[PDB]
């Protein structure tokens, strides 16, 4: 590792790969906050 | 002096154009309207590119 | 090795140091494909069984899923015990959102989302008992999946695998048949006697739960099944020398079906599992191999002539032999009925034990079960071309039979054009006629069954002598063949009804025609775009643009759509007008006027009325009642579980939807386009260098194609379901 | 690292408004003892006077601050500003801002201004840490305490979001 | 309190159609309500909803007939919020990925040759290119307004 | 989405709050809303 | 147009290029592997083995209470917060050390050598008395638990199977 670098890319499944295995946390946070409705500030 | 600089294209006539750099070489063989030959790396719709130019164009900064 | 990508794959031009987005379709549209490929068999047919490999990995990775997503979270258990009243579940879902409601609560001691497709009926069928069982063939199949997936690496990657004992197709062609289907049908048959037939005699009262008798037994000792239908089972099977007759007992042709729960007899399925069995073993031995026994490969073909029909059919191809796009309609129009034959057939006619009485599957399964026939099918020759435009060399032929076609193209064809007026425009254009005649028309007099009848009639046809035929005439099998047809020798069971005879008349002749239309003017688009397709008598030369390939002039006054692969392009839309239809058909007779319920005073009472006849007759009735009389299933169905189909055809009419915008279209409308944003990202400095065109022509009659085309399916299937339970 | 000699000012004048600014709430501060969110002022006072609301102290005592920050402004953009504190230098010796007005279109360089000690500087910042301490509790936890040998590091009790407010 | 429309608290359609709505699936005894999973259609869920009843409450929306949530800011009381306070976020939570956006095509030049260049990510992200995302406007958002726009460039 | 998935409690629908100001001016008295003019005494709905 | 051909290694087909795999691992920093991995569990090389002891606790066990502090739920779950966050600073700037700074992209000498390199005995001190440690947290890999929802390496234990019967 280094450097921003940069670093090494892969192919055609990041963009997607982004969608799952981290941008699910949502439906844990919109679990955790059970819906939102609305503004919960803390 | 400027062989293949940064300059620009400006006629009605062309499809990149305004964008900029490149005269890359000039002829030196007169007839035609066409000594101005000018490759960039941005493309139309062919893909080998670079079509021919010259006359009432290049109107320029650096 | 190798490998790996980058930019450039297989169309040449494709890295290109690139310019535009559109070439991340042009790669997605090639990639697997050839001659944008190479025919050069010794790497292509090195990759058709590679191939044909996963799929299967695939199907495995399918079939496991459908027994642990079966076995995880049992109906099978809470229900079987009960088929009747307490029906099917294969998946439960978490509780995330308001999910939750989609595992409806409805099964057994079950929450879950109710499931409709056989399997329950399917291992109800055979027999298995026990979640912790065909669990123990969740793990049988799933590796199982992976040798079969480890074939890829097993021959080509390391071992560029053989055309020259691929090219010749002999003894795969002989071994099918025997090999492995043989392995099979019979080998099916010692597990559908042993295993099957009475884990079902005697599931057929008693046996409740729990003791089962896990197939462990039965093997080495008899004494049970021997205490259930005789045989003598000492240490000698006379029938070795026939004693046949004793064997027997239990499998005399007796037809029918298990009026003590619809299916059918497994009582009936040994005799007809060892012999259509065994020819497939036998004949499965006709052709040359090594030992000198055999035939033609096609050396039988050449063998007849005929003087028209000349040389008859004759040399039958040698790339038929070679390779795939050349053979590859065949194995598809074939594979193609072969569904829509397994269709109109199991409905038709019931295998694995609870379907008759059903519903949400004597329908169901019944259609995609013939959108894969009708899909199948209906693109199966658009490898008639490629192929020409394609896989075909330079010569084999003229005089061929093929050519025989070619030539007498423009009037092969044309004769076809004018039955697809007369058969439908007219034969369609009728039940209009009766809706300006009833509408405008008084029942006075018009087209419908007290009407343009035909009185008794329509008959019967036959069927009917389908009944006469096991009372005599083929002298016995069992009970009429299939209660669908006969006289009025009626059965069913389980309250509701289960099959009877389904009499037809107008209302029978009549739509059917649209079938025996549109199977019309549905090939023919298809053969006037599969004759002429490399050679078209209007821009007489096509190989010059390739299989693809938009249209051609504005010139000559209007050359578009003239590709066959275009020709294909809408070879389809028709097909889901017309398997689209004809399912419909099929749902509004199973129903309305086949299945039941029961009450009593000599009263079956159908699941809508015996409207139909009269009010299925005018083109409108199918709206009247086939819409807003039904759709109420799914119209209102919200907050519940019908809560799918309450929400699928909505994106699903949109996205019927969102076809036309992308169909209906310009295409340099558009690219015109991509500019003027463009100004926003370049002044501003952000922009590609991928220079982001828009959409190429083809790949825009690629996607109102596929998007119309996903849009009135599921929509239809969002819908016809959640009729069916519930007024189901 | 980052950029330019842009703004120091901007928030070195958040750092002169931010240590009286913390010694501001400061007084709820206590010496010992006088605190909670705040209604009053600092001693006294008691003239005719300082007010409320058609009044307010509002807009009387800053309408005119204005011009008292205008002059600054004005000051910054044309230089403009004694001699020279605070854009820039005399004395002594702060962390520099360093360079004059323009680059090669920006940059023929640019940061090589660290160097050396604890300094002149830091208390700038320490108050908007202090801030963020000091604001997150005030709505959360609204008293500041400190408590050794007592119960310190020990608790008591608990007390999290959603009671009601 | 606003319009209409009330805060629910006089709770005459919502607190009830709710307390019916969201109370004959409560009438699952039609099954066997002890512990399940296979079935718990029953018991529980409401904790989120009934045992949330009188809870969801509770700042109002000033939900209204039909008893339901008009969601409502717009500039005027406590509201001022009510998709405000939740409402700046997005602009904050979009844009920024602009930042990325840009500063990683705005890269894309930069060690020189392109696009796919685009394909292959160089793994972009996770600090400054992003990692500034969280430091643009009235800060240095008129990142915009002088040397980088104009472009200004090259 | 969740008016199918019983959960109309939770949702979306922002009611208009802009309109509104019209159409109560411009006369109409009903309910709510303590503001000027269509007051049914008000000062644009005076002079005139 | 390289090179490409060549491109690479600068070819192809067919061989040792070599660098070589792939198929598995691995050429830059396959050493920031190696630095995160020796360490990472030689810590663990000190939490198991105290308690795979313990249970043996000659005459008495522990017993500890506090005579810290003791009140309304008092002492130990606030908390990794301070114990490691210190800790936290020290993973980190220690091993930024695979080089490293930048090479990516006061003085000097000390110490004298290469990372006063070696010793050509010291390399084989670290050697697999460094790797047999992280071949042993292999025991650590096997679970690590013992306990493994397994009653049951109780009463203590642990094993102890040899192989009784009866
Ligand atoms: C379609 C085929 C199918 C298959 C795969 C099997 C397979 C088997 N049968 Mg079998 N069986 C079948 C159909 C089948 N059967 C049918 C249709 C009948 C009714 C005639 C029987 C009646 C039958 C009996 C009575 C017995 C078997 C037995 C057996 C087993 C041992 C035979 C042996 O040891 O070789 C010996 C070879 C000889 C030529 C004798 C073997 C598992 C035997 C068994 O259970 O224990 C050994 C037992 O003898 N079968
Ligand atoms: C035997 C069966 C089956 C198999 C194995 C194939 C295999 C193939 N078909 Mg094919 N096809 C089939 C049934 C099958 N087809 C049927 C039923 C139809 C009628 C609908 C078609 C209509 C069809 C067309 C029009 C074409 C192919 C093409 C191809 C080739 C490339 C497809 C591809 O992946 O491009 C990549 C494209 C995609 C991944 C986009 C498809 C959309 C995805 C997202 C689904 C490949 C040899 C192409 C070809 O032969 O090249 C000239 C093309 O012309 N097929
Ligand atoms: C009377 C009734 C009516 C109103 C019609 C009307 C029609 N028939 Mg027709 N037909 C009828 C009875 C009738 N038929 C009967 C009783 C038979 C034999 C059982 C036929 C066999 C028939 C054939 C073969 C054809 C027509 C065709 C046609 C169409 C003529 C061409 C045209 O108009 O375009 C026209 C719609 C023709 C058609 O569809 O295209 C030319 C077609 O040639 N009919
Ligand atoms: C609702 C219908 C509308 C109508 C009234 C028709 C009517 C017709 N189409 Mg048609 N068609 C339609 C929508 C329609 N189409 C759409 C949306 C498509 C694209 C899916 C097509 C694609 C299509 C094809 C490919 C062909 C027809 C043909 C025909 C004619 C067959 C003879 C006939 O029944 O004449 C009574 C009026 C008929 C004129 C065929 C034809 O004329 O054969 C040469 C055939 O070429 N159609
Ligand atoms: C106001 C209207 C509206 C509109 C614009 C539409 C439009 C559509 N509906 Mg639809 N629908 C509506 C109201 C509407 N519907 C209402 C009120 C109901 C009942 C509440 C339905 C129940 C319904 C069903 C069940 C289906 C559609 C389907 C369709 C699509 C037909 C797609 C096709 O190519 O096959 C049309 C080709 C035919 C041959 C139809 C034959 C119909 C008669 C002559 C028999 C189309 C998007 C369907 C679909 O996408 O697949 C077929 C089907 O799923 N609708
Ligand atoms: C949910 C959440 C999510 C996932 C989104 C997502 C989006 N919103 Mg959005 N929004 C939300 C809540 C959300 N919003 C809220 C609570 C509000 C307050 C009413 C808005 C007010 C809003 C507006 C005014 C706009 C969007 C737009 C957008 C789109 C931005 C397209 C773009 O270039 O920006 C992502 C990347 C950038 C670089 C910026 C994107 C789909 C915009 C749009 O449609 O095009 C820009 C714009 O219309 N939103
Ligand atoms: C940018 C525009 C987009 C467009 C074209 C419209 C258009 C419209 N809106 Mg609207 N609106 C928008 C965004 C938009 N809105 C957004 C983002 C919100 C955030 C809460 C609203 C909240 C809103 C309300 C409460 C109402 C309207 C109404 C209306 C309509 C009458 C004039 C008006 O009140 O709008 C004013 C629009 C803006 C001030 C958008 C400002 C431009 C920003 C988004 C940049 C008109 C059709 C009213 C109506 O006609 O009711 C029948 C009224 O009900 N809007
Ligand atoms: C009946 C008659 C006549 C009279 C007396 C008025 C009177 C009024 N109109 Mg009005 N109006 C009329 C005809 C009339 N209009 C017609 C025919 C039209 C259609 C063209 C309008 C369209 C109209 C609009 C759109 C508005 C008014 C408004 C107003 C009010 C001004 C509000 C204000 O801020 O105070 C200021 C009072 C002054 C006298 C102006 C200050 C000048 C001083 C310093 C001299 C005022 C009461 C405004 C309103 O209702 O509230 C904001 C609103 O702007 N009118
Ligand atoms: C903006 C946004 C968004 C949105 C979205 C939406 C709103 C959508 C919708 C859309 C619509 C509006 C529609 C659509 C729908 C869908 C569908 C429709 C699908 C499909 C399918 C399938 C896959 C199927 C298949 C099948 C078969 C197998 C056969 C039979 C039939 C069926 C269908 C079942 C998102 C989230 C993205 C992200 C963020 C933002
Ligand atoms: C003051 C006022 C107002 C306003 C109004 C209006 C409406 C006006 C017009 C105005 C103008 C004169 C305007 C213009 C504007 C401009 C613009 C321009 C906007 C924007 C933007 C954009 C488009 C952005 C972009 C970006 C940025 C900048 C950041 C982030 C990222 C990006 C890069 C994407 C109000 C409401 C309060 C009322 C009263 C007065
Ligand atoms: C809209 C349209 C286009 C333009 C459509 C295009 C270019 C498709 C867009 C491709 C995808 C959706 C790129 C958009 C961005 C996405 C990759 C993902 C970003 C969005 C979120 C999911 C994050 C055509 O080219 C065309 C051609 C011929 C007839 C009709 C039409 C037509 O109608």
């Amino acid at each position: 590792m280094r450097d921003f670098k940069t670093y090494l890319s892969v192919a055609p499944v990041l963009s997607t790969l982004w969608f799952g295995s981290l941008a699910g946390l949502l439906i844990e946070i919109n679990r955790f906050f059970p819906d939102a409705l609305t503004f919960p500030f803390f | 002096p400027k062989r293949g600089s940064k300059v620009k294209i400006l006629r009605r006539e062309s499809y990149w154009f305004k964008n900029v750099g490149s005269v890359v070489a000039v002829d030196q063989d007169p007839k035609t309207r066409y000594p101005v030959v000018v490759r960039f790396a941005k493309v139309n719709y062919a893909n080998i590119s670079t079509n021919n130019y010259a006359l009432d164009e290049v109107e320029e900064v650096a | 090795f190798e490998q790996w990508a980058k930019p450039g794959h297989f169309s040449r031009t494709i890295a290109k140091g690139p310019d535009t987005t559109t070439w991340i379709w042009n790669l997605h549209a090639d990639a697997h494909d050839f001659d944008s490929h190479t025919s050069d068999l010794e790497e292509i047919s090195r990759k058709v069984f590679s191939a044909h490999f996963g799929q299967l990995s695939i199907i495995f990775l399918w079939l496991s899923g459908m027994y642990f997503h079966g076995a995880r979270f049992s109906n099978y258990e809470a229900w079987l015990n009960d088929p009747t009243h307490i029906g099917p579940s294969a998946q439960v879902v978490w509780p995330i959102v308001g999910q939750e409601i989609l595992n409806g609560d409805v099964g057994g001691g079950f929450r879950g989302i109710q499931i409709t497709s056989g399997f329950f009926q399917i291992w109800r069928a055979s027999g298995i008992t026990s979640e912790l069982q065909l669990y123990c063939t969740a793990i049988g199949a799933l590796v199982f999946a992976g040798l079969m997936l480890f074939a890829g690496w097993f021959h080509y990657h390391k071992a560029a695998p053989k055309l020259a004992w691929f090219q010749d197709v002999e003894s795969m062609l002989n071994h099918h048949l025997a090999g492995l289907l043989g392995l099979g049908s019979l080998s099916w048959a010692g597990h559908q006697v042993h295993v099957s037939l009475p884990i079902n005699q005697f599931l057929n009262a008693g046996v409740d739960p729990k003791e089962i008798p896990l197939p462990h037994e039965f093997i080495l000792n008899r004494d049970l099944l021997a205490q259930l239908y005789p045989s003598f089972a000492e240490g000698a099977t006379p029938f070795f020398t026939l004693n046949w007759s004793k064997y027997a007992d239990f499998l005399t042709f007796r037809g029918g079906l298990d009026p003590l729960t619809g299916g059918l007899w497994l009582t009936d399925i040994a005799h007809h599992h060892l012999a259509i069995a065994i020819l497939f073993l036998i004949a499965g031995h006709m052709y040359r191999t090594n030992w000198g026994i055999g035939h033609g490969i096609k050396d039988i073909l050449e063998a007849h002539k005929g003087p028209f029909t000349g040389q008859g059919h004759k040399g039958l191809y040698e790339i038929l032999t070679t390779s795939w796009h050349a053979q590859l309609s065949i194995n598809l129009a074939m594979l193609g009925s072969l569904t829509i034959v397994v269709a109109q057939h199991m409905y038709s006619m019931p295998p694995y034990p609870y379907l008759a009485t059903d519903y949400a599957t004597q329908l169901s399964l019944f259609t995609h079960h013939m959108w894969i026939g009708g899909f199948l099918i209906v693109g199966a020759a658009a490898h008639a071309a490629i192929f020409m435009v394609r896989d075909y060399d330079p010569t084999t032929r003229y005089n061929d039979l093929l050519d025989r076609v070619l030539r007498h193209r423009d009037a092969i064809i044309s004769h076809l054009n004018w039955v697809c007026i007369f058969l439908g425009f007219h034969s369609f254009g009728l039940y209009i006629h009766n809706d300006t005649m009833s509408a405008l028309g008084r029942p006075q007099d018009m087209f419908s069954d007290t009407a343009i009848q035909l009185q008794p009639v329509f008959a019967q046809w036959i069927q009917n002598t389908h009944a006469l035929a096991p009372g005599t005439t083929a002298p016995g099998a069992t009970a009429s063949t299939s209660l669908t047809w006969g006289g009025g020798d009626l059965v069913a069971v389980g309250n509701k009804v289960a099959l009877l005879p389904i009499p037809l008349g107008t209302a029978d002749f009549l739509v059917h025609h649209i079938h025996a239309f549109t199977i019309h003017v549905t090939v023919l688009i298809l053969l006037k775009g599969v004759l002429f397709a490399r050679s078209s008598r209007l821009i007489p030369d096509k190989a010059n643009l390739g299989f693809r390939f938009p249209c051609d002039g504005p010139g000559r006054g209007g050359t578009c759509q003239v590709s066959a692969w275009d020709h294909v392009f809408l070879g389809l839309f028709w097909m889901y007008n017309s398997i689209s239809v004809v399912i419909f058909h099929f749902s509004w007779k199973m129903q309305s006027d086949v299945w039941g319920t029961i009450n009593d005073q000599g009263v079956v009472t159908h699941i809508t009325a015996g409207n139909f006849a009269q009010s299925s007759i005018t083109i409108n009735g199918w709206l009247r009642d086939f819409l807003w009389a039904q759709a109420s299933q799914v119209i209102q169905s919200y907050g519940s579980s019908l809560s799918a189909y309450g929400l699928f055809f909505l994106g699903a009419h949109f996205v019927w939807a969102f076809s036309l915008m992308f169909l209906f279209s310009g295409r340099g409308y558009w690219q015109e386009l991509i500019e003027s944003i463009v100004w926003a990202h370049n002044k501003l400095k952000v922009a590609p260098a991928t220079q982001p065109r828009a959409l190429s022509i083809v790949q825009g009659r690629a996607v109102g194609v596929t998007h119309y085309l996903l849009g009135g399916i599921a929509t239809t299937w969002a819908f016809f379901l959640a009729r069916i339970i519930a007024v189901g | 690292p980052e950029n330019l000699r842009w703004f120091v000012q901007a928030e070195l004048v958040n750092g002169r408004w931010a240590m009286l600014g913390v010694a501001g709430m400061l007084l709820p501060e206590v010496f010992t003892s006088i605190g909670i969110i705040n209604v009053p002022k600092w001693y006294a006072a008691g003239k005719e006077e300082y007010f409320a609301s058609s009044s307010t102290l509002f807009v009387i005592e800053f309408i005119l601050s204005h011009y008292v920050e205008i002059r600054r402004w004005q000051d910054i953009k044309n230089p403009g500003s004694v001699n020279q504190d605070p854009i820039f230098k005399q004395y002594s010796l702060p962390a520099g801002e360093v360079g004059y007005p323009g680059g090669i279109f920006n940059p023929l360089n640019f940061a090589p201004t660290l160097e050396a000690k604890e300094k002149e500087i830091a208390n700038g910042r320490l108050a908007m840490l202090a801030f963020l301490g000091f604001i997150i509790q005030h709505n959360v936890t609204g008293k500041g305490p400190f408590d050794n040998l007592l119960q310190h590091i020990s608790d008591p009790w608990h007390n999290t979001i959603v009671q009601t407010l | 309190d606003i319009a209409g429309l009330t805060p629910c608290k006089e709770s005459k359609q919502f607190a009830k159609r709710e307390k019916q709505a969201l109370k004959k699936l409560q009438a699952s005894l039609k099954l066997y309500a002890d512990d399940s999973a296979p079935a718990l259609a029953i018991k529980a869920t409401m904790e989120k909803t009934k045992k949330r009843f009188d809870n969801y409450g509770k700042y109002g929306l000033l939900c209204g007939s039909d008893g339901l949530p008009h969601l409502i800011v717009s500039g005027d009381q406590r509201h001022w919020g009510e998709f405000i306070t939740p409402g700046i976020l997005f602009l904050y939570i979009a844009g920024w990925i602009g930042w990325v956006g840009r500063s990683y095509l705005i890269a894309i030049r930069d060690e020189k040759k392109p696009t796919q260049k685009e394909i292959i990510i160089d793994v972009p992200l996770a600090s400054s290119l992003l990692f500034r995302g969280f430091s643009w406007p009235v800060a240095a958002y008129r990142e915009l307004l002088n040397g980088e726009l104009v472009d200004n460039n090259f | 989405v969740m008016l199918a998935f019983g959960t109309p409690e939770k949702q979306i629908l922002i009611e208009p709050i802009f309109a509104q100001w019209i159409q109560s001016a411009h006369g109409k008295t009903t309910y709510g809303f303590d503001i000027p003019l269509s007051s049914t005494n008000g000062p644009a709905l005076n002079a005139g | 147009p390289e090179w490409l051909d060549g491109s690479l290694p600068g070819d192809f087909g067919f061989d040792p290029l070599g660098l070589s795999s792939d198929p598995e691992s691995l050429r830059w920093n396959v050493q920031a592997e190696l630095v995160h991995s020796r360490w990472a569990m030689l810590g663990a090389a000190g939490i198991f083995i105290p308690e795979f002891l313990t249970k043996l606790g000659i005459l008495n066990t522990p017993s500890w209470y506090t005579a810290g502090e003791q009140e309304y739920f008092t002492d130990t779950t606030t908390l990794f917060i301070v114990e490691l966050v210190f800790i936290g600073w020290a993973e980190g700037r220690r091993w930024a050390d695979i080089l490293n700074p930048g090479c990516v992209n006061l003085w000097f000498d000390p110490l004298g050598w290469g990372s006063a390199s070696p010793q050509k005995l010291k390399e084989l001190r670290t050697k697999e008395i460094k790797n047999g440690r992280l071949a042993m947290l292999a025991v650590m890999g096997a679970w690590f638990q013992h306990i493994y929802t397994g009653t049951g390496p109780i009463d203590n234990l642990f094993a102890h199977l040899a192989d009784p019967g009866h």
